[PDB]
């Protein structure tokens, strides 16, 4: 009565796990993880974002707080348009939509369920 | 591999396998029995007019008139809201939707861990 | 020692109070509080918002998910074009950059200060 | 009434008066002692360098070797910030910095409570 609802969940997330959308993120992933520059990247943005972080926690007052902000803004502007990046980020959110729209069919099939 | 017809499918039947329970059963009977209280039917129709009159007093710029109307509203809503088998309704409603939480999360979960090998 | 700084921090706010910016700010309130549609628009959008932070904590699942979202967006767009309202949030910036103005002038002149 | 001028006046003597602190005062003597120090002066110039270095290693296309020299200069940063000298100068700057921030609070505070007769 308990375990033919986690067996059928199990079941439906398997199939999202071997799916077109999952065997695409893998690839994706391992190209961003094998890819250098998009490390150099990725490296940069994780210290200028504690950067940023910090500065902005200081307040407006602080020296590099126009400074910072830009680095900010730029190291971004080098992920968006880096093709490993955007590639994997796309990805990502194909996945995520296959997600919500399984969630949504789990809430129709309850409300309409009902009649 | 699957297509997402595939998924959709087997989402379809697991979402009927979730009507078929305790939660979700207990939740209709709730709803049966509110719109069959003639204290609730009472309410949602005394202010169902009192909403359509204050169409009227949008329509006539009446600051005064339309917000008597509007206190008498809000204010009929939560006395709505202190009656107990609606009280029942908004409980059940959660647990349903705490299951459908529960179930979807271990969904997301399992994906997101799994991913990568 | 110590009053020299209270008192001519007093006495730019006393200023800025009794600036072109501030008498505007005050009429344009007034103006906004004595308008009784605006207040109509107000007191509704003061409901919506309630109504729709309930609905986002309950999450998705939620059977007006998607309406009280509508009304959400659609009773701010009442409060955007509402001239009273427009005017009024308008009158309030023009003053938030003069408080500002002020707070960066103190900082500059502590930077400079310094050579 | 007064123009934005006026005002932005009455703020440029304020400032001068904030300069005239303690707090202030005290922040570009610790200023005065990190650039004194040729420990300080040392790093600053030995990673100065080592982020020109890393300049040709972005052009030569070489991960292991821009990462070796990344590595080492925010290793570097950590160690430089490990000094007191440096370490009573960010303090110094901080106090300074709640002294602008209370005051430019004080005043916004006046003014958004006052405002309204």
């Amino acid at each position: 009565e308990s375990v033919r609802l986690q067996s059928e969940a199990q079941q439906l997330a398997e199939m999202i796990l071997q799916s077109e959308t999952a065997e695409n993120y893998r690839n994706c992933y391992k190209r961003l993880q094998e890819d250098e520059e998009a490390g150099r990247i990725i490296r940069s943005f994780i210290k200028i974002k504690e950067q940023y972080e910090d500065v902005q926690r200081f307040g407006k007052y602080h020296p590099d707080y126009r400074e910072i902000s830009r680095k900010m803004r730029e190291i971004k502007r080098e992920l968006d348009l880096n093709d490993k990046v955007a590639d994997f980020k796309r990805a990502e959110n194909e996945l995520q939509s296959i997600l919500d729209e399984v969630s949504v069919e789990i809430g129709t099939a309850v409300s309409e369920h009902v009649k | 591999l699957y297509s997402k017809k595939d998924i959709v499918q087997q989402a379809r039947n697991l979402a009927k396998m979730i009507s078929e329970t305790e939660e979700v059963d207990f939740f209709k009977r709730a709803e049966a029995q509110i719109n069959e209280n003639d204290k609730v039917s009472t309410i949602v129709n005394q202010i169902k007019a009192l909403q359509k009159q204050a169409v009227n007093l949008k329509h006539y710029e009446k600051h005064e008139a339309l917000k008597q109307v509007e206190a008498k509203i809000d204010a009929l809503q939560e006395e709505l809201e202190e009656i107990p088998v609606i009280q029942e309704f908004r409980d059940s409603q959660m647990e349903v939707n705490d299951l459908l939480q529960l179930v979807a999360h271990t969904i997301s979960n399992q994906v997101t861990n799994e991913i990568i090998t």
